[PDB]
């Protein structure tokens, strides 16, 4: 559900996007 | 008009507003991650929402154009991305539930606190409280308290949610005609319809396994030694023939044995290779370390960083005023905008991190040559492998001596060499059997091979059989030991770490052969090699425009992941370890436990 | 919103679908190049209307669709019509497809003993592989067929796999095999769902239970074939593949003469009676229709008796002589069967008439939902009928059998042994084939060992040993129609196990008492209403719910089949008590 | 492979429909 990654980390799903 | 053209008209209209929104979202996201404010969150959300919406409407509109009627290879790929990555496969209500499940599952891993029995009011969180003990503590009971407190006070809040998550995830994957969510995930490594470079989702499982069987000898012999030493730290707790208790491994999960070096160092007599002292004595700083990284990359023919990079990046903790998220993160905001977030510190470990984070920025810039949609890595294991190949060379004695952090009269002895390789394995060879088993479990769970009545039982059967790591206290189906890791509780794949590892050693094996390296690969610095920088740059620019199997062949001369490189890197360790354990027991009882 | 959309489709599809069906029937009844012209003309029309409708439906999101039956409808159209394949590749496949079908139909082998005299599978080669008792005669036929037609298909098959997979994977299916298995998949019905993996399991588990039963029939048949082929058969080794009463040993039915338990006992031959009462086609089909009416089922429409072809129309008009029931629509239904006065045709007629009954029952269902719950349901619905009619009771109730006979047991072993040579023998064959194809699709089998593996699996699962070493130049798998015509084959495993499950249920509803092998549902309103209940559903509900509606079970089960053959089992076991059972995979006739 | 079946047999692919 995401084509381009807006950075190289795997952020907490909570509060992000 | 022609479809192939009506398509152009659409992509051209799409890529126009895409570049604009992606930035607007990637920017507000940065503003938050650096200055946590209610407005920065609202702005972050309002943005990510507008983008997620645009992508959805564009994903639908895209399907209107079939691919068999397009001969242009490039607009095809682009369209496939928008059409294939068109979510909303699940019902509005089911979708709304899985989202709430994911949000709650993440709220509780981050908000999770274990209360020290000593203080029914005082309680510790994974970061910083619990991770500190599980990284430094040498008290079997104090390490076990946290280990259990984590799976028995939070892991149990997840078991119910993870079960519902596995259901909604499998509904969505199967609706896309996928066997399960695990098969959907192996989806990333798939290449369909490119004569000579094709990859099935099942070849990944066959490849993760056949490669692992070749790692067995090494990890077995590392395991042997680590168990032999840990005995001397816990002589009342450790079977000379058994698994390692899952709390005594220098991690909350035992993912890396990096923190068990203090007890595993082969020759503690030999001098340390850490140069944080030199960095301090030479008054180094964040700016200095990152500038020293740019030099390595320019040493190989890569571009210097942008002006906005040294102007908009945050390489130092903002302080008390601005509250920030200190996680080594390389951003691409779109529109030639690239920044790095890192509360850097004057340490050899934070210096090497920068080289890895900077390899990401090089990649992000390398494929700006590609259209927005192909502006991604060949696979989820490529970006990581890149950043790692740098730190692999940046932490070589050759490179340090020539940076002026190691005395030019330093002595590279067998003894110092082994201290290095060993510490490398604790972080590399160690996380492999840990990563393979974890995904292997999630796949089996999503496939349906494991019933909920034996989720935890299989988790520890596997941990024992594959990982030679036994639990200190027995666990029923009320626990969710796996879900006790951010990745699993946050819905993230994990094999990326098995794959990236195999690729990086293959990359170095080649980039060194390019720099005409003479001897053992572990002491290879690609610095000052344009030939190697070019070969890597060739692949770096391709991005998500060609089969990852081709990207690999372009830099390796071969089309599939391969372990023989990794085995040559640690070959000196392997040979010494076999000798060390000549008078120790190798392998393990699956059955023995602490509670037997 | 999409509802109305369906109405439009449904209304037009009927008129369009009818023309296509009629054109195919007319061509089958009368092989005229013009019939093909209209057939292909109409064929192209439907292929368009459907493809046209596909995108129109794709223009709607099933997610938003809250209504269920409509979603199931919509599912089909969108999950079809897509080319999902390079026009160059699409053509490459349709060609390979049609090429392999032709080579099978046109394939001809010439006896090196009469380099003039050449025979096609139908009926020259098949006649030798159904009736001959010479090793050398039977061998040349089996080998020449594969040493010529197969070796030629080999590289067509190789590319078949490649293009077939690419299409499947382009749809998110692991491979072509996983796509075919999707026939059985269910999602969205709590407590009635099913996985494309469950099948590969449910089929291997159940087969475990059949291995024993089969082991002795194989041991008994071998016991017997030894008398016929003494210098060519070992007591301990597998069965030579060319001596099994087919080209492929799909069935051993044509070995009953050499494997009859009690020889001078009353050979069931109601065919002679039918002659000695001057019977005809009208009698065979009419007799059946009464049985269906006897269970509470509708009478055949008049169009059936006036539009159906139940006899070969002479040299004045050629036809495709293959028993076949047709669902044309607008209420039109027909049976093409070059009928003859034989018990076989007698029973076949009921089988085909059952398909008609099923078609007529689900005819009321929405056009799209007018299909069997799964691929094996229809085949079973016909088999259960030929099963009831084969009962000594019905033969008397019909009076092709004189009420002088003594049910006896020597007779029941004679009746079961034959029923087995056709029902159980096929399962070790059905299974191992659909496996070997499934593996080749998943890609578990390298090209270099496609035949070596094929025969390792035959030798191991079916106790059958190719009598001449076969290199990787052959494509023996494709020497069978279904393989070389790109049709799934696990229908002939699911139906064989579904059939017994339905009968047992219906017989209990018919309050039948005693062995099931003697159950004739003739005259049972209850055992008919229950069956109808299932037929009427068509595919409106998951095959799981339907099977339960009938048999109270949600998944396939072998018990019913094992019960039906149990009496034979015991007799077999006893009969093989001195005999060694099983087979030595590492023996062959070239040893 | 195809929405509705018009008959109950499996006919050779050459001269099919
Ligand atoms: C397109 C989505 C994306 O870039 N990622 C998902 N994600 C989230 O945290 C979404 C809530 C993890 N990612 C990152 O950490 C990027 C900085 C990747
Ligand atoms: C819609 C296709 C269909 O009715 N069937 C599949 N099939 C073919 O595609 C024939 C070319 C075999 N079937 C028939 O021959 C019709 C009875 C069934």
């Amino acid at each position: 559900a995401c084509v381009r990654s807006h950075c190289s980390s795997l952020l907490p799903r909570i509060h992000c996007a | 008009s022609t479809i192939e053209e009506q398509a152009k008209t659409f992509l051209d209209k799409f890529n126009h507003e895409a570049e604009d929104l992606f930035y607007q979202s990637s920017l507000a996201s940065w503003n938050y991650n650096t200055n946590i404010t209610e407005e920065n969150v609202q702005n972050m959300n309002n943005a990510g929402d507008k983008w997620s919406a645009f992508l959805k409407e564009q994903s639908t509109l895209a399907q209107m154009y079939p691919l068999q009627e397009i001969q242009n290879l490039t607009v095809k790929l682009q369209l496939q991305a928008l059409q294939q990555n068109g979510s909303s496969v699940l019902s509005e209500d089911k979708s709304k539930r899985l989202n709430t499940i994911l949000n709650t599952m993440s709220t509780i891993y981050s908000t999770g606190k274990v209360c020290n029995p000593d203080n029914p009011q005082e309680c510790l969180l994974l970061e910083p409280g619990l991770n500190e003990i599980m990284a430094n503590s040498l008290d079997y009971n104090e390490r076990l308290w946290a280990w259990e407190s984590w799976r028995s006070e939070v892991g149990k809040q997840l078991r119910p949610l993870y079960e519902e998550y596995v259901v909604l995830k499998n509904e969505m994957a199967r609706a896309n005609h996928y066997e399960d969510y695990g098969d959907y995930w192996r989806g990333d490594y798939e290449v369909n319809g490119v004569d000579g470079y094709d990859y099935s989702r099942g070849q990944l499982i066959e490849d993760v396994e056949h490669t692992f069987e070749e790692i067995k000898p090494l990890y077995e012999h590392l395991h042997a030694y680590v168990r032999a030493k840990l005995m001397n730290a816990y002589p009342s707790y450790i079977s000379p023939i058994g698994c390692l208790p899952a709390h005594l491994l220098g991690d909350m999960w035992g993912r890396f044995w990096t923190n068990l070096y203090s007890l595993t160092v082969p020759f503690g007599q030999k001098p340390n290779i850490d140069v944080t002292d030199a960095m301090v004595d030479q008054a180094w700083d964040a700016q200095r370390i990152f500038k020293e990284a740019e030099k390595f990359f320019v040493s190989v023919g890569l571009p210097n960083m942008t002006q906005g990079f040294w102007e908009n990046s945050m390489l130092t903790d903002p302080g008390n005023v601005q509250k920030a998220v200190c996680h080594p993160t390389a951003w691409d905001l779109g529109k030639g905008d690239f920044r790095i977030l890192m509360c850097t510190k004057v340490t050899m470990d934070d210096f090497l991190t920068a080289h890895h984070e900077m390899g990401h920025i090089q990649y992000d810039m390398a494929y700006a040559a590609q259209p927005f949609l192909l502006r991604n890595g060949a696979n989820e294991g490529f970006h990581e492998a890149v950043g790692e190949i740098m730190s692999l060379s940046a932490a070589t004695p050759k490179h340090l001596k020539s940076i002026g952090l190691l005395s030019p009269d330093f002595q590279e002895d067998n003894e110092t060499e082994i201290n290095f390789l060993l510490k490398q394995a604790l972080t590399i060879v160690g996380t492999l059997p840990f990563t393979y088993m974890l995904e292997k479990w999630r796949w089996m769970v999503f496939k349906g091979e494991i019933p909920k009545d034996q989720w935890m039982k299989k988790w520890w059967e596997m941990k024992r059989e594959i990982v030679g790591v036994v639990e200190p206290v027995p666990h029923d189906e009320t626990y969710c030991d796996p879900a006790s890791l951010f990745h699993v509780s946050n819905d993230y794949s994990f094999i990326r770490y098995y794959t990236r590892t195999l690729y990086q050693f293959q990359f170095q094996e080649a980039l060194c052969q390019a720099a005409k390296h003479e001897g053992p690969l572990h002491k290879c610095d690609i610095s000052n090699s344009t030939e190697a920088g070019q070969k890597l740059f060739n692949m770096l620019r391709l991005g998500k425009s060609e089969p990852w199997t081709l990207a690999l062949e372009n830099v390796v001369g071969a089309k599939n992941m391969n372990v023989r490189p990794l085995l040559n890197y640690f070959e000196p360790l392997f040979t010494w370890l076999k000798d060390q354990n000549k008078n120790s027991f190798v392998g393990w009882s699956t059955d023995w436990s602490p509670y037997a």
